[PDB]
């Protein structure tokens, strides 16, 4: 039996803040170079 | 507590796995609650084990195994809810040709598994 | 009707007191436990049964059986709290160290 | 002109519509979508399709440019523009006439001589039919109202042109009291809005709406189809269509079309046109309009006729005569049409939009049709219209088209979003609506018996829901054993048994607010007792599939009865010609959110929508109730109100600025 | 059997018009030249009333030189010639 | 990883060759260019019947056809046209 429910991981980040804002941009740029 | 404990059962990365050959359950031709009459309370009579066997087994479906030698004594092969199964039950008194026949039926089983 | 008795435990006062704590009484642990409709080997269920002269011990104080949780046999050995408040009769510890025995042999994961 | 292939420049049920009876034909047919539309049925339904750009039908349906491109690249001889959009546009009909291709439909200058309500009564007028209506006043001199209000009869409103909510507002019932009452109006009027400029509008005695579906050629031969009654609307929206019209004498019809087809002679009308009439309770009727296009209830004309309208527009268009003659028509039987709506009655018919869950329908008869353009999974679109399906029937008799609409609207099944299929059922249920005594004013004037509260669920019901709970977890069991090497293993059965005793089950069900605790003894025969207080329930059923739906077959104390299951979430659906019953399963804290999201601040906007007003600076003390901000939706006001009485933190928005749904208003201090 | 004419002229009746066409292996290249192979796929038209296929022969069947290659007969059925004419290039 | 793959896939119409570079994009679609004109298409292969039918959109215009592969030879029959493609035979 494996019907039962159970809680699952992870929150919805605040997409408006300036720290995510600051932190795609950089993150964004790094994969851009590595590709 | 008890939730939580049926999720640290999930984790234990178990899978039964059968050692025996399995073949599709049925059920007695004979209804169980007739043990009630066949074998009674009263020790000192005497009924014949075949009869319980007959209600007990899928399909009622027996083999003896040496039936006319030492007959106090009933081997055979049966299967219930699918399962091989050897069965050894008293039907009298303990003879010395019972007591071989069970020690060369006991041998067959444990070759077979 | 003698393990419909037994069904009871300690009895009303004792099961009154136990649910009072906010706990849940031992047989209904074992049915929460288990896979929903699977059906519950108990063993041993009248263990204790006018064992000792003057002290009824329904069940031995240990509720034991094998049962489904989540799609696995598992032996599960529970305390009746509601016996004379769980403490390990000698017949007790007897039905656990069968039950223990019966796990080990069958390679069945012991719940306690 | 030889049409092997035609673009519909429409989507939804109405695409599908067109297509079924083109493709019927052997002509070809090309669909447009836009980006929301590119899995919609009528994509599929039409092999070849394109894309004319993003959801906004500014952008999309309405762009006339991209349908003619279009129709151009794919080569279609013809476009049909079906209802809505560029129907009844004018300049696209010319524009289509330009580029030489066929619009199936009115000439562009019956669309435009019928899109002016005095253009469209003056030639009315003059064809013979009536052009008698109740109509406002622009003049303002005491002496020219007073005048108007005798004209139109008492009693008589007045009320002020500008300004909502009923200031400025007054009854008149006799001539000797309308100078007293308009200085009040007036006066009320100046002191509110500035503006003391009256209207003078009233009808003294007509209730009731009938139209007359009527069919024109190139050659200028025109036929009439009987008469609808639509007269049951919500806020002039028609929610149930019959034909034909109750009460109305096949002679007083024939008079009534034979008017209406002399206008249609009269302005050569192409097409199927639509005559509407108000009729008063004494059968006189009045034209009120003309539909320069299909009406959306033209499948209960369809029905009591056997005709394909849009089989004929496809003829017509093409330039065949008129099929049959007014002496070959003939009537036979009754029929109802009731439109499926993505709304909330008990919010005031608010427009819902959301995901089709689930979408089970009445199986489908030649009486029964179902017009659906969505199917199970589809999503409802802000953007386009909330209609989700149109249920139409015909019987022999009204009475048993009535039962049979009924019947089939239980076993459509909606779930995912609000409909009105329940609003509906009420009313087709509703008395003086079985009698026929249907106007205008029906669903306001019944508005307390058409929308019904919940009542408490009968104990029979939740044993069926326990039943079904049980047999759920048993499939599942199933489910699993399908899996494992032991798969005749005795611990596999949902038996529940135990060794020389029963087991019970205490389960616990909310109906409503009201937790229900059920006790289950699982019994050795299979069958369920079931103890609901102090009654006991001898319970006994099996799950079984028909198509897609499961289907509960239950027995409660000898009474034997099927109804549709549905398990989602934490509710439990039974659905029976009886009715429908939802059941909660209680939610076990530990699963829910420890820490569940507290101190919530910004009132979500309600829609997509431009922020009209802010009534709030970046640090406002407010209290609860307190207005913050003014949103426009599709032409719907909603005012976003304050939650919590703590200060304004901050404002996401400024006037002007479009805000999308569920995203945050106001930022609140934390305390 | 030895019955009498089933309908009198009277009760026959013409409505619309029908078109017959007949499939044949014959290829047109060779100056339909008759040929003789397996027909690994063969698919039709939808039956229905208006549309009625006649055919002696099924996906997987082999045609022969011993007897004449025509594959089917297809006919359908509309109110005027023209639009029998586009339902029979539809089918 | 960190690249995307392009197909260098040469199929025959007639006698010539036609050379096709489909580029398996991330979303599931496939960008091919053709000479110097590039496609976007996208598409799924459903069975109705026991013919499989292919759902295909080649820049936003979408169609569906009957699709055979036989031998070397790949046969598009569809409402409009039929269409038969070769697949190059390795020596
Ligand atoms: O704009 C969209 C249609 C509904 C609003 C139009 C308003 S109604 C009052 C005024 N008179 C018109 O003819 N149009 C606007």
């Amino acid at each position: 039996y494996h019907g039962d429910s159970v809680a699952s991981l992870g929150t919805q980040p605040d997409l408006g803040s300036a720290l995510y804002q600051e932190n795609y941009k950089q993150m964004k740029a790094l994969v851009n170079q590595l590709h | 507590a008890l939730h939580l404990t049926r999720k640290v059962v999930r984790n234990l990365n178990y899978q039964k796995k059968l050692d025996v050959t399995i073949e599709p359950s049925e059920e007695p031709l004979f209804p169980a609650d007739e043990l009630y009459g066949i074998v009674g309370a009263n020790l000192k009579r005497s009924f014949d084990v075949r009869e319980v066997i007959a209600r007990i087994v899928d399909g009622s479906r027996f083999t003896e195994f040496k039936a006319f030698y030492g007959d106090t004594l009933v081997t055979g092969f049966a299967r219930i809810f699918g399962y091989p199964v050897g069965i050894v039950g008293n039907n009298g008194v303990l003879f010395s040709e019972s007591a071989k026949k069970g020690t060369h039926f006991v041998q067959l089983c444990c070759q077979r598994n | 009707e003698r393990v419909e008795h037994i069904k009871l435990g300690g009895g009303e006062k004792a099961r009154a007191l136990h649910i009072s704590r906010g706990k849940l009484l031992p047989r209904e642990r074992i049915d929460n436990l288990i896979d929903p409709g699977s059906p519950f080997l108990e063993l041993s269920q009248f263990a204790g049964y006018q064992l000792y002269d003057n002290e009824e011990v329904p069940g031995g104080g240990i509720i034991t059986g094998i049962g489904r949780v989540s799609g696995v046999e598992c032996m599960i050995i529970a305390n009746d709290a509601t016996v004379k408040g769980g403490a390990y009769y000698p017949v007790t510890v007897k039905k656990q160290l069968r039950a223990q025995e019966i796990a080990m042999q069958n390679r069945l994961p012991c719940i306690y | 002109r030889n049409i092997t292939k035609v673009l519909i420049a429409n989507r939804g049920e109405i695409a599908c519509r067109v297509m079924r009876t083109a493709k019927k034909l052997g002509v070809q047919t090309v669909a447009v979508y836009s980006e929301a539309d590119r899995n919609s049925m009528h994509v599929d339904m039409a092999d070849e399709a394109y894309s004319i750009g993003p959801a906004p039908s500014q952008q999309s349906y309405l762009s006339m440019e991209k349908i003619i491109q279009v129709a151009k690249t794919s080569a279609a001889q013809a476009i049909h523009p079906g209802c809505g959009f560029l129907s009844e546009n004018m300049e696209f009909a010319e524009l289509c006439k330009q580029e030489g291709i066929i619009f199936i439909g009115p000439p562009p200058s019956a669309i435009r001589d019928m899109g002016i309500k005095s253009t469209s009564k003056s030639i009315m007028a003059a064809a013979g039919v009536p052009v008698v209506e109740g109509y406002h006043g622009e003049d303002q001199s005491d002496q020219c109202l007073k005048e108007h209000a005798r004209r139109i009869g008492y009693p008589v409103m007045i009320k002020a042109v500008r300004g909502g909510g009923g200031k400025g507002m007054r009854i008149v019932r006799s001539e000797q009291e309308f100078q007293e009452q308009l200085e009040s109006a007036r006066r009320e009027a100046k002191k509110s809005f500035n503006d003391d400029a009256m209207l003078i509008e009233k009808f003294v005695d007509t209730p009731r709406h009938v139209e007359v579906q009527v069919f024109g050629d190139h050659h200028g031969n025109a036929v009439y189809l009987f008469e609808r009654d639509c007269s049951v609307q919500r806020r002039h929206q028609k929610i149930i269509e019959e034909a034909p019209a109750p009460g109305i004498k096949s002679e007083v019809r024939k008079k009534l079309g034979e008017a209406a087809v002399r206008a249609a002679k009269a302005v050569n009308y192409v097409g199927a046109g639509t005559v509407e009439f108000i009729m008063d309770s004494k059968h006189n009727f009045c034209f009120m309009e003309m539909n320069t296009r299909l009406q959306v209830e033209h499948p209960v004309t369809e029905m009591i006729t056997g005709t394909d309208l849009v089989e004929w527009q496809l003829r017509i268009a093409a330039g065949e005569k008129i099929p049959l003659s007014q002496e070959e028509i003939t009537l036979q039987g009754h029929a109802f049409e009731a439109r499926i709506y993505a709304e909330d009655p008990s919010n005031n018919f608010m427009p819902v939009a959301g995901p089709l869950v689930h979408l089970s329908t009445p199986r489908a008869d030649p009486s029964t049709r179902i017009e659906t353009g969505v199917r199970q999974g589809d999503e409802v679109s802000v953007h386009y219209d909330p209609m989700i399906a149109k249920l139409v029937v015909w019987a022999a008799d009204r009475q048993a088209a009535l039962t049979k609409l009924r019947y089939s609207l239980r076993q459509y099944n909606i779930v995912g979003l609000h409909t009105n299929i329940d609003f509906l059922l009420n009313l087709s249920g509703h008395p003086e609506f079985e009698a026929g005594n249907v106007h205008t004013d029906f669903i306001p004037q019944h508005h307390k018996q058409l929308l019904l509260s919940r009542k408490a669920a009968a104990k029979e019901s939740l044993c069926q829901a326990a039943l079904g709970l049980i047999l759920k977890e048993k499939a599942m069991t199933d489910t699993f054993t399908l899996q494992a090497h032991d798969q005749f293993s005795p611990f596999s059965s949902s038996s529940g048994r135990r060794l020389n005793i029963s087991y019970t089950r205490n389960m616990t069900l909310k109906d409503g607010k009201n937790n229900v605790a059920i006790a289950v003894t699982y019994n050795h025969d299979g069958s369920y007792s079931m103890q609901i207080e102090d009654k006991t329930f001898q319970v006994l059923g099996n799950l079984y599939s028909e198509g897609d739906c499961t289907y509960l077959k239950c027995s409660v104390n000898g009474v034997a009865s099927k109804a549709k299951l549905i398990i989602l979430e934490n509710t439990i659906y039974l659905f029976s010609k009886e009715g429908s019953i939802e059941i909660d399963i209680p939610v076990p804290k530990y699963l829910s959110s420890v820490s569940s999201q507290e101190t919530q601040g910004g009132p979500l906007a309600p829609m997509t929508g431009t922020i009209e007003k802010v009534f709030v600076k970046a640090g406002d003390k407010v209290k609860a109730g307190d207005s913050l901000m003014v949103m426009i939706a599709m032409k719907m006001e909603h005012t976003i109100k304050s939650p919590k009485d703590g200060t304004v933190k901050k404002v996401f928005y400024r006037e002007g600025a479009q805000a999308n749904r569920h995203t945050p208003l106001v930022e609140f201090e934390e305390e």
